[PDB]
């Protein structure tokens, strides 16, 4: 009930000091689909209270991990200590095609690796000689990024003059990009210092080459990353409707594919937090017109095949209705075998921000309720798009605490939780069927019709394993 | 398309034919990617002696690393103490990714908090975070101990960590009283190893230092151990059960083994076991204090023996037939305690495993990478089997390390086409592979994709990798095995040996083509 | 519509004074000005304010401990004449970067929203003499398109006017920065004037305005006000109007051609 | 033991004359000596010199291209009195931070072996206008552990004095740097001496020596030449003697405790600079 939670969450605030207890209040709602705007309800994307275990990431993770790390051809360099790069490295599974180290290098970790003479003298002489080693050891590789670590925005590196003058040297792109984790207060900031990094340094470059021949087909996909090839499997239905993908951003993407992007009559934006910079600033400049779909379940799939295609013409459309009829049986033939089994089981979710809100219609189409949902990162615009999603008065959290976030999930108690890597093993411990919604468990692809076969699978294995009824033991 | 009866996953989903031909329109229509006959070319270029002199040469770029930064080796110690919290003083994303690297590789719950400098944090210093982080890290969690480590963004701008820690007491933010040991940990100075060794001397210091008069050496007659940064499990395991087995008194500082091993039964522990506070501060009453892997406990050493005046024996990691002798035999020294029979028939066990994979072992050759003292314990342990050892690199080693390692391999006539590398990484060694040839390789799951390479250049050609070492992400529940003594040396014997047989099968399993050496006995 | 210019000069020649009451006449002449001090002095906005010290972002931020979370009001503070006066302020010796500090603090004022308030006017106090990303930044962003910088007739001020002209000239293609003018104060020089000019003639730029040494000044200074506040009827205080009204009718931005050390050498001897 | 020391101060204030003639004293003395300027001006081995311009290590180094392929021979050339002189220079404005030429010259020196030469001392010139950590690096680093502020009777001297000294106390715990002595250059005030003294009280440091406004030292300025060089004789060439003389002979280092801005403030007031 709506004074039940509120009392949760007032409950739970109890064990903070002041100051965090004041900030953190703000931040937990019970929350009202009625409400139109999210500020009423919640605030969001403000730093975070030291001390309460944040699940947050920094801007380098935004930037580096996110929106650069997959683009398959380009070189990216972590610019500072050893340790971002090794922890990031091959974390992620933005799935992509090619030849490791000879043409394509995203498992791969190049580094600056800083020790103390070059924090004390600096890394820019490094960083030069770095570019040039790179070139004579990888020769086929089509750009360079610099993504900067903390140490680099405080020693007073610039790194925009070694990227201006190498890649006039080398008359290869080499994009420096600002993303120090002391930047922002979340991986967000990243996001937008490396979409405004790709539209100053990459973007423009094919502004005015007409030699590429488009159909008024064309179209780019926005902010989709191909985790476990999410991407792929959400590209085969737009190209079997009609439509022709020039780019993907960034999952498996190549930077010729980023040139070319600006050549295409529309842009699908997927991921709204990540990439909705670039997509305003295509709109701005070259006038193409942007929309958000969702592909995750067969009813938001269906729904945004239906919308993509009205923005195009008849025999689209008509192409739309066919493939629909095509995958229809095999989606239903999913549902029947899995929503007995996951019918009418309450979910908690905890992602960074794009997610919560849109795994929600996936879940309800195996008949599972999400009882709450929050978001790691996530600005007010995306929690104004997620009450209309979530029910009524189910709880909405904003940059959750860990300790936070048992209490509410042992009151609540859920049949499935669905969250990252770090809030995994405590649920286990507690007996709660846990898949994580980031590496999607290395499963997927969760997008499309075909991935939400691996989906419906996924969580009946997980929720229904013989495992949980085994965790007290026998003797009382 | 998914057949519901039997659904794919991206692997084989991807290998379906409709997904094939896209994929190929994508890369012939958008990607402009370089012909394949280039990207051969450009591949068989990487695998030869010409490319490794140009990829031995660089100076400033690394591709690869086997070293991780200090925070996470000041984390992990952190976590060996009773309701310790570890706590980072610095920027947040850092903590984030401890946690993960740590969660994947244990499988277990990682809990570290941060005070979360910002942008303006930058500006104005540290000292504000640090109060509130320190008052709601306790009001929270709970922690009896909170121990500070910092991140490199912290180092830069310089906080002062003893002047922030004693002003959040001096305003009345934590208790005078409340246990807040804090270690400066550079991660552009050193390696995690480092980072585990200052943080240790740091929460070893700040309980011992200003009472020194009341203790008195081998007044408590245990003998101190510190593991050093340790993960796996059984070894943590071994060494108590082995000084146990001989009846020897001991404190084991910083022993992360109940914590990260808790068992699930329906509730969550944050905090298990650990080594408690007045372990520590009766901790100079030890007979001697032992040093598991000396080479990252340099600090550590300097503080025992100054400090508490234990005369810290010089031996090496435990590690090994000789090693573990050396070991047992030297506790046995400083704790009067024999060696008792049960310990004697383990090692009579281990030799006669060795006279029994012996013909197998004979002259393999082997590439490895690691920590130092791991590294340095496997160099001696493969000699002792008589393998060959080809290629050792140690990223985060030194020159007096590099120096100890040649003289192990000097005295042995094994380690004849041995060459110790240090500095060099990931992508250093795949060349390696590449040009000289080792049977196999011995480390982390990073080389899962070095494996990848050589297979590419052919079946022959590839190394194939057996994993001991860390971070293991690939394989489930290897955390649970034991390196040193007889113990480890058992399991790491039937690995190489099995990782070997194994091997052969492959090679010889082909129909009335190999499988002629495809032998039932073996 | 709105024009942003920023006054560049060497530490202790006048730039806090001289852009005080530039300011202060431009206020008694009804326009809007706000005036934000890159300067670690801080010194910048005491004239207009008459406060001792302004407490700076960077002051008020490092109790509160963030930036968004510190109030616009609190930080920003309306002087004489409605005049808008805010310290960009900067980091502790030693530590992190002095420039910075103005990058956060212009940063913080455009969120919050400082700027398209129809503000006539937007004055920079800078520090002139080093010339760094930092420092430059004003430079670097689009922050300011008129540099007006504070020159004499010693051999300091007119080296410093020369490298922030380099600066300027470094960062032409990307931005819309000019140097506005050379606004020379007195040092009694028995012929600055001439030198200014001809310093002024070789990069390119006019010298705007030439203000005379007065004990007016001085006094202004010690009561905490400006000397057009001070004393209106001044001919010190007629001098201010002048620079006030010149930069109002100057029209005049030119990307600078740095002079070398040796004209700089052989001119010095000239005059 | 070689010894290191730095000038720092208000940028025009003479911390170049000042440096360059006390060099030349010490180098009347007889001790072996070394001057770095770190000012990007680099007139700071000029008079020394009896060069127009120093070429530097970052003029050098470029064009060359690569730090260590430049030569130390073409690099540092030797003064009167047999003085080394040379140059850390620094990047073209707006690009880069400014004191990190600074750094790279002093690591060139080191690596390329200018110091363990017994040389007896080693004299940088450093602009004291702004601290921050290119400029700060030799406080960072112990590059001089002994430093004299350059500073007059002007309030922008004494602001750079006592921000200067603030730096010394951040790198306190870490470093040997402490701070050896204020130096005072005359403006013709009328009452420098008594107020730089008071200032030097104040920050716990000793006000060094009182050097004379006198047209003596712009005759031989303009010459190219330092005023000990020029005329031995001279009244002038005996207080540069004094100052060489005072700071070989001072053994009084010490960790300075800033004064407040209202200090510096009412400071100057107290001698009635201001009312
Ligand atoms: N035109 C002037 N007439 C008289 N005194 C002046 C004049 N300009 C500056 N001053 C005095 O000289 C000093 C230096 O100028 P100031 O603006 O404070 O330095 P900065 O250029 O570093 O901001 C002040 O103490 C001020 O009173
Ligand atoms: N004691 C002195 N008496 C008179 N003039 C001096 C004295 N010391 C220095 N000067 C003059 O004053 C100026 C400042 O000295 P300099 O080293 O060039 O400045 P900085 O090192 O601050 O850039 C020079 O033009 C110099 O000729
Ligand atoms: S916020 Fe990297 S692990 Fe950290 S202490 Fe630095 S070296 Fe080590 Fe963000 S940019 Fe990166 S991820 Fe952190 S580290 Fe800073
Ligand atoms: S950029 Fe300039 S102000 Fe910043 S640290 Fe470097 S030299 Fe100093
Ligand atoms: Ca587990
Ligand atoms: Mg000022
Ligand atoms: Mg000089």
């Amino acid at each position: 009930s709506r004074e039940e939670v509120e009392s949760l969450i007032q409950e739970v605030l109890e064990v903070y000091p002041e100051k965090a207890r004041k900030d953190r209040n703000k931040h937990l709602a019970v929350n009202d689909p009625a409400v139109t705007q999210s500020k009423k309800c919640i605030i969001s994307n403000k730093k975070s209270q030291p001390g309460l275990m944040t699940i947050r990431g920094c801007a380098y993770a935004g930037s580096k991990g996110v929106v650069w790390g997959p683009i398959k051809d380009m070189i990216h360099i972590s610019h500072g200590p050893v340790g971002c790069g090794q922890y990031s490295r091959a974390g992620r599974r933005n799935y992509y095609i090619g030849t490791t180290g000879v043409n394509a290098f995203v498992t791969m970790n190049f580094t600056s690796d800083f020790q103390e003479k070059d924090i004390v003298f600096g890394g820019d002489k490094k960083l030069a000689k770095l570019i040039d080693e790179v070139e004579t050891l990888f020769p086929l590789n089509k750009g360079i990024s610099v993504q900067s670590e903390c140490p680099i925005g405080l020693i007073g590196d610039d790194i925009e003059s070694v990227s201006k003058v190498k890649g006039a040297e080398l008359s290869k792109t080499i994009v420096p990009v600002r993303c120090e984790g002391f930047r922002g207060v979340s991986q967000s900031l990243g996001h937008h210092i490396a979409n405004d990094a790709v539209r100053d340094w990459v973007l423009g470059k094919r502004d005015e080459d007409t030699t590429f021949a488009s159909t008024p087909y064309d179209v780019a996909i926005i902010g989709d990353y191909n985790i476990g090839g999410d991407a792929w499997s959400s590209r085969i239905l737009l190209e079997e409707m009609g439509l022709r993908c020039v780019a993907q951003w960034s999952g498996d993407g190549s930077i010729s594919e980023i040139e070319l992007t600006p050549k295409v009559k529309l842009n699908l934006v997927h991921c709204y937090r990540s990439m909705n910079y670039i997509s305003r600033h295509m709109e701005e400049k070259y006038g193409i017109p942007w929309m958000e779909y969702n592909f995750f379940g067969p009813t938001k799939t269906i729904e945004s095949l239906r919308a993509i295609a009205a923005k195009f013409d008849e025999s689209i459309q008509k192409k739309c209705e066919e493939v629909i009829a095509k995958y229809k049986p095999e989606w239903e033939a999913v549902v029947a075998k899995y929503r007995p089994r996951l019918e009418g089981k309450r979910v908690m979710l905890y992602i960074g921000g794009l997610r919560p809100r849109h795994v929600i219609g996936a879940y309800e189409d195996l008949g599972m309720e999400v009882v709450g949902t929050g978001y790691e990162f996530a600005h007010n615009d995306d929690y104004d798009r997620t009450m209309k999603e979530m029910g009524d008065s189910t709880l909405l959290y904003d940059d959750v605490t860990g300790y936070e976030f048992e209490e509410f999930v042992k009151r609540i108690k859920p049949d499935l939780i669905g969250s990252g890597i770090k809030e995994k093993f405590i649920f286990q411990k507690m007996g709660i069927p846990f898949r994580e919604m980031h590496s999607w468990d290395y499963s997927g692809p969760y997008h499309g019709f075909d991935g939400f076969a691996i989906f419906a699978r996924d969580m009946d294995m997980t929720l229904n394993n013989p495992c949980w009824k085994k965790l007290q033991a026998p003797w009382e | 398309s998914q057949q519901v009866d039997k659904i794919k996953a991206s692997y084989p989903l991807f290998l379906d034919q409709d997904y094939k031909d896209m994929l190929a329109k994508k890369r012939d229509g958008f990607e402009e990617k370089y012909p394949q006959d280039k990207i051969d070319e450009v591949f068989q270029w990487t695998t030869t002696k010409e490319y490794q002199e140009l990829n031995f040469q660089r100076e400033a770029l690394t591709v690869n690393p086997a070293k991780a930064c200090q925070p996470l080796g000041a984390v992990l110690c952190a976590l060996g103490f009773e309701k310790t919290m570890p706590y980072v003083h610095g920027s947040q994303g850092c903590v984030a990714y401890f946690r993960s690297y740590f969660n994947r590789h244990f499988r277990e719950p990682v809990s570290c908090v941060s005070d979360s400098m910002t942008e303006d944090a930058a500006v104005f210093g540290g000292q504000q975070n640090m109060k509130d982080g320190l008052q709601n890290c306790k009001a929270t969690y709970k922690p009896d101990m909170i121990a500070v480590s910092t991140t490199c963004m912290a180092e830069v701008i310089g906080d002062d960590l003893n002047a922030f820690i004693n002003n959040s007491k001096k305003e009345g933010f934590i208790p005078d009283e409340f246990p807040v040991p804090f270690a400066h940990t550079p991660s552009f100075v050193g390696s995690h190893v480092t980072g585990w060794d200052n943080m240790f001397e740091g929460i070893a210091r700040y309980f011992t230092l200003k009472s020194m008069d009341d203790k008195v050496v081998g007044s408590n007659k245990k003998i101190n151990i510190v593991p050093g940064f340790e993960t796996y499990l059984g070894n943590f395991r071994v060494i108590k059960r082995m000084l146990s087995e001989m009846g020897v008194g001991y404190s084991l500082l910083s022993d992360p083994e109940e914590v990260l091993d808790t068992p699930a039964d329906g509730q969550f522990r944050m905090y298990a076991g650990g080594t408690t506070q007045e372990e520590m501060k009766d901790a100079p009453n030890a007979l001697n204090t032992v040093l598991l892997q000396p080479w990252h406990l340099e600090k550590t050493k300097k503080f025992v023996e100054g400090t508490w005046k234990h005369e810290v024996p010089k031996l090496n990691i435990p590690m090994g037939l000789d090693w573990t002798d050396e070991f047992l035999m030297k506790v046995s020294e400083i704790s009067g305690q024999p060696i008792p029979a049960s310990l004697t028939k383990e090692r009579g066990r281990l030799v006669d495993m060795m006279t029994d994979s012996h013909t197998w072992l004979h002259g393999k050759r082997f590439a490895l990478w690691g920590d130092p003292d791991f590294v340095m314990g496997l160099v001696k342990f493969l000699l002792e089997l008589g393998c060959e050892p080809v290629h050792i690199l140690c990223h985060n080693g030194n020159k007096r390390w590099k120096k100890a390692v040649d003289a192990i391999l000097a005295a042995s006539p094994y380690g004849k086409n041995a060459t110790v590398y240090i500095g060099k990484d990931l992508w250093h060694l795949r060349s390696l592979v590449f040009t000289d040839k080792p049977d196999f390789m011995i480390g982390n799951s990073y080389g899962k994709f070095i494996q990848r390479d050589t297979l590419h250049k052919g079946k022959e050609f590839e190394v194939p990798l057996i994993r001991i070492g860390f971070p293991i992400f690939d394989r489930h529940h290897l955390h649970r095995s034991t390196t040193l003594g007889y113990e480890g040396a058992m399991q790491i014997l039937t690995t190489l040996v099995n990782s070997i047989l194994e091997r052969l099968d492959e090679e010889t399993r082909g129909m009335q083509a190999t499988d002629y050496n495809h032998d039932l006995v073996r | 519509a709105m024009r942003q210019c920023a006054i560049y000069g060497k530490g202790g020649i006048g730039k806090s004074t001289t852009t005080q009451n530039l300011v202060a006449a431009l206020a008694e002449m009804g326009k809007k000005v706000m005036i934000v001090g890159c300067d670690p002095k801080a010194d910048s906005t005491r004239l207009i304010l008459h406060s001792k010290a302004q407490n700076t972002i960077m002051e008020m931020a490092a109790e509160a401990g963030t930036v968004e979370d510190l109030e616009l009001e609190d930080v920003l503070k309306a002087g004489y004449g409605g005049v808008k006066c805010v310290e960009s302020g900067g980091p502790e010796p030693g530590v992190g970067c002095a420039g910075r500090g103005v990058i956060t603090a212009i940063n913080f004022l455009e969120e919050e929203g400082a700027y398209e308030d129809d503000l006539d006017f937007v004055f920079y106090d800078v520090l002139g003499d080093v010339v760094c990303g930092g420092f430059a930044m004003p430079i670097r962003e689009n922050k300011a398109q008129e540099i007006y910088i504070v020159c004499s007739g010693e051999m300091m001020a007119m080296y410093a006017a020369n490298n922030i002209s380099k600066g300027i000239v470094k960062y032409a293609n990307s931005g819309s920065v000019r140097l506005g003018g050379l606004i020379c104060n007195s040092r009694n020089t028995d012929r600055e004037d001439e030198l200014i000019i001809a310093l002024a003639n070789k990069l390119g730029t006019q010298m705007i305005h030439f203000v005379p040494r007065d004990n007016v000044v001085q006094r202004a200074e010690i009561r905490r006000m400006t000397v057009i506040e001070y004393d209106p009827k001044a001919k010190q205080a007629d001098e201010y109007r002048a620079l006030a009204r010149k930069v109002v009718d100057n029209k005049l931005l030119v990307i600078p051609n740095p002079i070398t050390m040796d004209e700089l050498e052989e001119l010095l001897m000239e005059f």
